[PDB]
Order: structure tokens, then sequence, then C-alpha cells
């Protein structure tokens, strides 16, 4: 899944 | 999961040179990935965050650029320290990888390994087993591959081996491998044979002895 | 000033549980957006990451160890736990604990995300071996043969890691290449120390081996066979 810092 | 490949995985250089170590991912990781230079026996240092950001406290020589899927760390004039593996790390998504790693050594002239073989002695034999040792020794470049050939089969699954850390005044590899098997097995074959394969040697050497020839 | 310290058993059985814990100072896991992860690294490989948690308590795990992990934190004691159930052999490795920033604030606003993009911190690492083995001591074996001559000795089956290696107790040094010692399947190690001299010199040649975990020490001198 996406980083926590991500989109 | 997603791919982190660092190229080269290994580099010779001298001091002063430029070098660029580039890593590319197998999906886009945007500018989430960082470069970190490890020494031996220390752990990683970071060295650039974010793709491009200095970390503080890092000499200016090091730089690094790229987003999305490829990214290039340079040293623009390496300095003795810099002789050491870096890896890359990417931060985008998890689990946040690691690339290979490039090791980064003391380029020197081409020398080819000095190819010994060491059948197992009647000491060890006495306990039941059998090893059967090769050394490759002072080689550059690093990479090295060892084939052992028992009665011509090819081994696979029964050997070990470990190299020394560059030397400091050589700037040569040296290498050792262990063939192990039952004191049996040993007592079934003749031709114990270590062939080794390198940058140096026109064509492959092999070494190797008759089992019991006395 | 951020640090961290890696602390545990150096040496595990197959098995059984690993607990490994990281003690900080610099920071406090309540600070915002905060990380601490641990990354392993085998003799010789490459960096491989483990588990990451953050101060407001999110957890992640590598999804190969997913079932044999489990991170915690102790905000008010600065540690952060990782526990690895059910090790084996390849497990063996360094094991690191590191620092991630949270990001910038302004006024308590987050302003830049781009520094959470690396673990900045690093702990020195512990090294942790897995192994059913019980102490003991090497046998050492005689290994004998640009005309260069090589000999040396097979340092074999002890445990657990170190051993001393010497020649002519300690007067040759020109030629010698100690390598390292690799961990065989049983779980003991084995080591081989070798030394190129003129073909001519075959001078005595005796390798000093002192395991100290054991009380082992042994010397053997090598020569060119044959009687």
């Amino acid at each position: 899944e996406l980083d926590k810092y991500a989109s | 999961a997603l791919q982190l490949t660092q190229s080269p995985s290994s580099l010779s250089a001298s001091v002063g040179d430029r070098i660029t170590i580039t890593c590319r991912a197998s999906q886009g990781v945007t500018s989430a990935l960082a470069w970190y230079r490890q020494k031996p026996g220390s752990p990683p240092q970071l060295l650039i965050y974010d793709a491009s950001s200095l970390e503080s406290g890092v000499p200016s020589r090091f730089s690094g650029s790229g987003s999305g899927t490829e990214f290039t760390l340079t040293i623009s004039t390496l300095r003795p320290e810099d002789f050491a593996t870096y890896y890359c790390q990417q931060l985008h998504f998890y689990p946040h990888t690691f690339g290979g790693g490039t090791r980064v050594d003391v380029r020197r002239t081409v020398a080819a390994p000095s190819v010994f073989i060491f059948p197992p002695s009647d000491e060890q034999l006495k306990s039941g087993t059998a090893s059967v040792v090769c050394l490759l020794n002072n080689f550059y470049p690093r990479e090295a591959k060892v084939q052992w050939k028992v009665d011509n089969a090819l081994q696979s699954g029964n050997s070990q081996e470990s190299v020394t850390e560059q030397d400091s005044k050589d700037s040569t590899y040296s290498l050792s491998s262990t063939l192990t098997l039952s004191k049996a097995d040993y007592e079934k074959h003749k031709v114990y044979e270590c062939e080794v394969t390198h940058q140096g040697l026109s064509s492959p050497v092999t070494k190797s002895f008759n089992r019991g020839e006395c | 000033r951020i640090t961290l310290k890696e602390s545990g058993p150096p040496l595990v059985k197959p098995t059984q549980t690993l607990t490994l814990t990281c003690s900080f100072s610099g920071f406090s896991l309540s600070d915002f957006g905060v990380g601490v992860g641990w990354i392993r690294q085998p003799p010789g490989k490459a960096l491989e990451w483990l588990a990451i948690i953050y101060s407001d308590d999110d957890k992640r795990y590598s999804p190969s160890l997913n079932t044999r992990l489990t991170i915690t934190k102790d905000t008010s004691k600065n540690q952060v736990v990782l526990v690895m159930t059910r090790v084996s052999p390849v497990d063996t490795a360094t094991y690191f604990c590191a620092h991630r920033r949270g990001p910038t604030t302004l006024f308590g606003v987050p302003i830049a995300r781009g520094p959470v993009n690396a673990m900045d911190v690093w702990g020195q690492g512990i090294t942790v071996t897995i192994s059913s083995t019980s102490t003991k001591g090497p046998s050492v074996f005689p290994l004998a043969p640009g005309a260069a001559a090589a000999l040396g000795c097979l340092v074999k089956d002890y445990f657990p890691e170190p051993v001393t290696v010497s020649w002519n107790s300690g007067a040759l040094t020109s030629g010698v290449h100690t390598f390292p010692a690799v961990l065989q399947s049983s779980g003991l190690y084995s080591l081989s120390s070798v030394v190129t001299v003129p073909s001519s010199s075959l001078q005595t040649y005796t390798c000093n081996v002192n395991h100290k975990p054991s009380n082992t020490k042994v010397d053997k001198r090598v020569e060119p066979k044959s009687c």
C-alpha cells in the first residue's frame, strides 16, 4: 500500500 | 512487490574521480528516495533524502537527482572515505525497499588469481569428513567464479566461500572456497577439481588432484 | 542530537523468540509524525526493511515477515521493541533501528513532507546469531601444497565467533590471509587462514589458533607433506 506520507 | 535495482553492483575508482551510481524502480516512487553510504563495520549513513536534498552535515561533493523511476547519486570528487557500499531506499510504498547496493573499491590493474587446491588432511578423514579447499589469491577485480567438479560432475549445494576485504596495500582480493563431503562419498571418487573464471584469465583455469594418488 | 541503540541477546536458538529493544534519546515518540523502524543485514548481504512504528501508533511490517513480527512502543521509556517469533538460522543478521523524521511544521502546521523521505539517524546495530550450537572449540587441520607456494590451516567446527589466528607466533604477516568464517548448516563456524611464500622458503610455518570462548589454543605446524 502507499506510504504514510504519499499522495 | 516493488523492485529497486542499483547499477552498477560494483564499481572501481580512484581518489579524485567522479562517480555516479544509479537506482531504478519498477513503479514510480515520486521523490521518496534516499541514498546512504555504509562503510565496513558501521551503520548506513544518510547522504541524500527526498531524491535530491542534501542531508545536513553531509559534504557537498554528494549530489542526488531524478524522480519517478530513475535516480542517480553522484560523488563529484571521490575521497578515501568514499570507498564503501552505497544503497538507495524507496519510501513511497510499503514495504520501504532497499536496492542491492553498489560497492565502490580502489581501482588497480587487472590481476588474475593464483589458484591452489588443497586435499583433505588424513587427520580430518579419520573423523569421517572431507574438506577440499580452493584458494584464489590476490586477484582484481573482485568478481570471480569457482566451480567444483568431482569425476567431472558439477558440484552444487555442498561448498561455501568467503572473500577478504580489499587489501590496503595490494588493492587485490583473495577468496577461499570449501567443498565438504562425507569421508564415504569422498572415497567414491578420484578427480577433485576447482575451476576458476576471472576477468584476468584468458580462459578458465583448473587446479586438481586425484584422490589417494601417492 | 539524536542517538539510538539496539540491545537484546547475541545468540538465539532456532524456533525461539527474539526480542530486540531500541532505546533512543533526542526525540520523543510522542513528537508529531515521528517514526522508528527496524532494518536488518545478514553478513555480506544487502539491507532488508523489517517494520516501522509512528508516534500516532500506526504500525507496518514487511509482508514476507508479517506473521513473525510484532513492533511496539513504550513512549515513556523512549523505547521501541521488535519481537520476532520462530527464528531460524537465516535470521542471523545485524539488526538496526532508525529514526524517521515527521513533516516539518510552522506554528504547528505541517508545511514540508520532504524530510520524511529517509531514515536519517541509525543505531550502531546489534549482531544476532541463530544457532542451536553449544560452545565448542575448533578442530585444526593442515592445508598443504609468481612461483609462490601456499599453505594454511582450516579451523573447523567451532562456536561461537570469534577465533584468532596468527602465523609463527605473530612473526609471519606478509602474505597472510585469514578469511571471514562461514556459518555452516550444522550451526558451527569454519574458516581458513592461508599464507603465500616464495616457493623456496618451504623456514617453518605454524598457525596459532585461539578460540577464547571454549579455552582452546592450538599451534599447528604445517609442512609440504611427503614425510
